């Protein structure tokens, strides 16, 4: 359903055919103005051309897109209007849904703007956990699941595609002391502490590591553990390595910006 | 022709910053009817309902400060009048939080006391 | 009685035969006045308006401009409100749906009216 | 494709401008109906006097305003109006030892040329020992400034030799 | 037997079994000894660096047999939005702990190597002024780890520089490790020495450029914990 | 009592928590869908709304006590008349001195405490994990 922006390119496109139109038949209104050595105008007839062909064939291209208009008359919108005729004496609803719709944009764009507030400093429930985790398992390609063997501790695990699982602790809120290991673990009946690997799953715990000392938010932690896990999940391709080749070492990741490099190059 | 040599601005910082603020929230409340389209405009409105509002309280909070200076060279008795009630909460609170201490680490020890029988 | 899509592509082909038309009245008429004007009389012929043609492109141009913006006005009105119920019409009663629509109506009016009159009331 | 417009808007090479106005001005004055389309009013004599008659080559003036505190430069009896524009008194007051001000006349402040001028090179430099080696490693450092600018870098060139000549 | 179906051509095969005895209660009272000189630093840096940004640590309740996890933040006096350097090393037993300032800068330590510690706390002072001039002004983002030398960069490379005008003036800081921490100038537009020769040949006389020093003379002035920039900052535009 | 450092400073103290509660209640805004979405008919709706109401309550009385603040500061305007203090930067006791000297020596036993208290909680926790 991403035929709004194709409807709003071609309503742009038609705009720009009759904008075009008119600047054409404007300046071909007006001689050369002044040019003391060649007429000029030339070319500015043939940009304004090449301009309208553009337009052209710019509809032409929209005209591809809008594959059909499915039925669902309005998708149960009708229901005074084209309902009781008492029912509508209805334009309440319709105001409503833009309303709700402007403020929902509105409060977005605001406090992505506000993220960056002038809090000066901070000065003058082992229940919504597992809630938490559950909300974040909901995610596609990233089934966890927590086990608590000690205390309080939430030391759950994830596993995204392969069988480099990571078992991340944590601490009832802003989870720390994570450790990965790829391919074999769980020693015992219990998480461990090896942090075993090839060289290469140790830089990945130090930039987990680094991500969790990162994402240290002064409240909402639950935005900052979607945040860590939305990070997390950018470890599924491997398959990048802008400002450097492949293989300028052995491993090559990065991605705080959420556009992973070869290490070593930040 | 404010964009000219003068520019009339009086009573302000405070009365200016309560009217940016009831101001560019109309852009949500209208007695109007709302257009049937948004896209690129709350974002342009939002923009400048931020901006100046940030850029007025930094204002304020930079008139305080100045006001702290002012304050600071002309009059350091208050400045340690303000000190010593700080230390004195914080002294009152480290002490409340030692008395806790206490009474749960009492708790605990009676209740492993309690649980010690075997 | 068909689909704005079809009226769409069914305009767009004469939008632009229309437009070629219009460059061919327009470059004949003017070739018409210049030799009529600078040179010698040559074109005795009865030309186009060009102006019966510019209207109709216009006209075409327009049409198919508010045949896309009622197809776009559509689909908003329906992807919004898709989100906000389920289908039942000829999976719930109608009286039920009406009943819904008002209370959520009056719902959004309530807070709207709550924060405007707590903006006002903040000066 | 439609070309027509074109090739007849680009044979038409006559003087007289008419039959477009007589062509077009109607059915675009019948569609658009702008009694003033610009109603703004125009009426501009737009140059009345630019020159303040008294500035010497403005890039210089720019470089002069870049200098640190610790130079100055001024003017002597001056062949310098506009052409050659500077020959300085640039005297290096800094925390070091002094020494004596060199001319540094240079070229149209446009720069495809440097300034060294090296005029009291004769009895300054000859008569102190220590001033002799300070000409001696400057002139080997500025045999080096590939295109050097007047003011700056050839007034920090001439500190940084004469406080590292210091040794 | 687990070797048969998942055949491990070294690792299974050595981590099977291992020796035991006495290694492991010297790795363990080694670690203990580690963990204790750790704590003890930590507590005496803090207890010296009283004036400095307060040092805040926290330790971790998974304490293992070998390795533990131990966390710090700089944290200055009173300024929880000043907190741009914050890192978590972990304390192993046979090897040195392995520490990560913010950005994945993992390094090995020794014995009695501490002047890390005070490197970081120069260099987030350094980002405290920084961001202090970011929230109220125009600071640019300049503050390179360091140039060219104030003060011959005694101390392990800690040497700040970072400069942030707010309307017409401008501040520049270069704070070290001790050795010159506290070099601060603020250079304003127009001053008394100046030089009329080649100025008032320049048309709309030049007073908007700032170059006369004026070094702040950082004596008696109110800095309470070297958080109070923004407080000299305010001296802009009444 | 004048008090007027701390005025000022609960001023500043007010003005950040004007724009932190604009903030908070932009962010809750952003996530309030329709009310008759699919389940939730009136209590997660009536609880944003009583929260919204407490924020803007909240807030109005913040923009109340600012102003008062800020009436306070400008009428206490007594001392140093040209106060050239932005522009002329450089370029009782004993009391206080005892409540430092007592608060050093409340947090060196706080840290006498605080070693034992780790020093047990290393302990816990090394020894029940290297249970069976």
């Amino acid at each position: 359903g991403v035929n709004l922006e194709a409807f709003s390119q071609a309503i742009s496109a038609i705009q720009a055919l009759r904008s075009s139109v008119s600047r054409v038949f404007d300046c071909l209104k007006d001689g050369m103005r002044n040019k003391e050595t060649l007429e000029g105008r030339e070319k500015a007839f043939i940009a304004n051309f090449q301009d309208n062909l553009h337009s052209v064939n710019r509809d032409l291209n929209e005209l591809e897109r809008l594959s059909n208009l499915v039925g669902k008359p309005s998708e149960n919108h009708p229901l005074h209007n084209s309902g009781l005729l008492s029912l509508d004496p209805y334009s309440q609803l319709l105001q409503a849904y833009k309303w709700s719709n402007k403020l929902q944009y509105h409060a977005g764009l605001a406090s992505g703007l506000l993220n960056q507030q002038s809090l000066k400093r901070s000065a003058n429930p082992q229940y919504v956990d597992d809630v938490i985790s559950r909300i974040d398992r909901m995610f596609p390609e990233m089934s966890i699941h927590l086990s608590r063997p000690n205390g309080t501790s939430a030391m759950l695990l994830v596993t995204l595609g392969k069988v480099l699982k990571v078992i991340v602790v944590m601490r009832s809120l802003f989870i720390d002391r994570t450790i990965v290991k790829g391919y074999n673990t769980e020693d015992g009946k219990l998480d461990i502490w090896s942090k075993s690997s090839y060289q290469v799953f140790q830089k990945v715990t130090d930039h987990a590591t680094t991500a969790l000392l990162h994402y240290q938010l002064p409240q909402m932690p639950d935005v900052v553990v979607r945040s860590f896990m939305t990070w997390l999940r950018s470890y599924i391709k491997l398959f990048q390595a802008p400002c450097q080749r492949c293989g300028k070492f052995l491993q090559d990741g990065l991605p705080p910006t959420w556009r992973d490099f070869r290490t070593l190059e930040a | 022709a404010a964009p000219g040599a003068p520019r009339p601005s009086n009573s302000t910082l405070v009365d200016e910053l309560e009217s940016s603020f009831e101001a560019c929230f109309a852009s949500l409340v209208s007695q109007d009817y709302v257009n049937g389209t948004d896209q690129e405009e709350i974002r342009t409105g939002v923009d400048q309902c931020i901006q100046k509002f940030l850029d007025i309280a930094r204002q304020t909070e930079c008139f305080f400060l100045q006001k702290r200076l002012q304050l600071s060279v002309q009059k350091p008795d208050q400045v340690i009048k303000e000190d010593v009630s700080e230390l004195r909460s914080e002294l009152q609170r480290k002490d409340a939080l030692v008395q806790k201490h206490l009474t749960k680490l009492r708790h605990w020890q009676q209740v492993l006391e309690d649980i010690n029988v075997q | 009685d068909f689909d704005p899509v079809q009226r769409y592509k069914m305009l767009i082909p004469q939008l632009k035969e229309s437009l070629q038309t219009l460059m061919k009245v327009a470059a004949q008429n003017l070739i018409q006045n210049t030799n009529i004007d600078n040179g010698q009389k040559s074109s005795d012929a009865p030309l186009q308006r060009f102006d019966k043609c510019l209207e109709e492109f216009y006209a075409l141009c327009d049409q198919l401009e508010l045949c896309l913006r009622l197809a776009h006005e559509c689909l908003s009105q329906s992807c919004d409100s898709a989100k906000h119920s389920p289908t039942l019409v000829p999976s719930l009663p109608y009286p039920q749906y009406l009943a819904v629509i008002k209370a959520q109506i009056t719902c959004a009016k309530d807070i709207h009216t709550a924060l405007l009159d707590c903006a006002n009331k903040v000066t | 494709q439609p070309l027509l417009d074109a090739v007849l808007a680009n044979i038409r090479s006559p003087v007289f401008n008419h039959s477009l106005y007589r062509t077009f001005v109607p059915a675009m004055m019948a569609i658009h109906g702008p009694p003033i389309v610009s109603p703004v009013v125009c009426s501009r004599k737009r140059r009345f006097e630019e020159d303040e008659r008294q500035s010497i080559p403005n890039v210089l003036q720019g470089e002069v305003a870049r200098l640190d505190p610790k130079f100055l430069v001024n003017l002597d009896p001056s062949h310098c109006s506009n052409n050659g524009t500077v020959h300085l008194i640039c005297k290096l007051d800094d925390k070091d030892l002094p020494s004596v001000p060199p001319l540094e006349l240079s070229v149209p402040a446009d720069y495809p040329a440097q300034s060294p001028m090296w005029i009291d090179r004769q009895w300054q430099y000859d008569a102190n020992p220590f001033l002799q080696s300070v000409h001696r490693c400057m002139t080997s450092r500025l045999l080096q400034l590939p295109d050097k600018h007047s003011v700056t870098a050839l007034l920090n060139t001439w500190a940084q030799s004469i406080h590292q000549a210091c040794l | 037997r687990l070797s048969g179906p998942q055949a491990f051509d070294k690792n299974e095969i050595n981590s099977i079994q291992s020796t035991e005895g006495l290694l492991e209660k010297i790795i363990k009272q080694a670690k203990h000894i580690f963990l204790r000189s750790r704590t003890a630093a930590t507590i005496d840096s803090l207890a010296s660096r009283i004036e400095d940004p307060q040092i805040q640590a926290h330790w971790s309740n998974i304490n293992d047999v070998y390795e533990s996890s131990v966390k710090v933040l700089i944290t200055s006096q009173g300024y929880e939005q000043i907190c741009k350097s914050i890192q978590l090393q972990l304390n192993i037993g046979v090897e040195q702990v392995r520490v990560v300032h913010r950005d994945g800068r993992v390094i090995m330590l020794s014995h009695q190597e501490q002047e890390l510690q005070d490197f970081l706390l120069s260099q987030m002072s350094q980002h405290q002024v920084h961001a202090v001039q970011q929230l109220a002004w125009q600071v640019l983002s300049f503050s390179n780890h360091v140039g060219l030398g104030p003060i011959e960069s005694i101390g392990n490379a800690s040497a700040i520089t970072v400069a942030s005008p707010s309307g017409d003036y401008a501040i520049s800081v270069r704070n070290g490790p001790e050795s010159g921490s506290k070099i601060m100038v603020q250079f304003p537009r127009n001053q008394c020495k100046d030089l009329p020769k080649s100025d008032v040949l320049q048309d709309s006389k030049w007073s908007h450029l700032r170059g006369p020093f004026k070094e702040v003379q950082w004596n008696k002035m109110e800095g309470r914990n070297f958080v109070y920039k923004m407080e000299l900052l305010m001296s802009a535009l009444s | 009592e004048v008090n007027t450092a701390t005025l000022c400073r609960i001023g500043q103290e007010t003005v950040q928590d004007i724009v932190y509660r604009t903030m908070e209640i932009f962010q809750l805004l952003r996530n309030m869908q329709l009310p008759n979405g699919v389940t939730y008919h009136t209590g997660t709706y009536q609880d944003r709304l009583t929260k919204l109401q407490d924020h803007l309550r909240q807030l109005s009385i913040l923009f109340r006590k600012l102003r008062l603040v800020y009436d306070k500061c400008n009428e206490n305007c007594g001392g140093m008349d040209p106060i050239p203090v932005e522009q002329l930067i450089p370029y009782e006791r004993r009391e206080i001195v005892e409540v430092n000297k007592k608060l050093k020596q409340k947090n060196q036993q706080l840290k006498q405490i605080m070693d034992q208290l780790r020093n047990l909680i290393w302990d816990i926790n090394a020894m029940l994990a290297m249970r069976n």
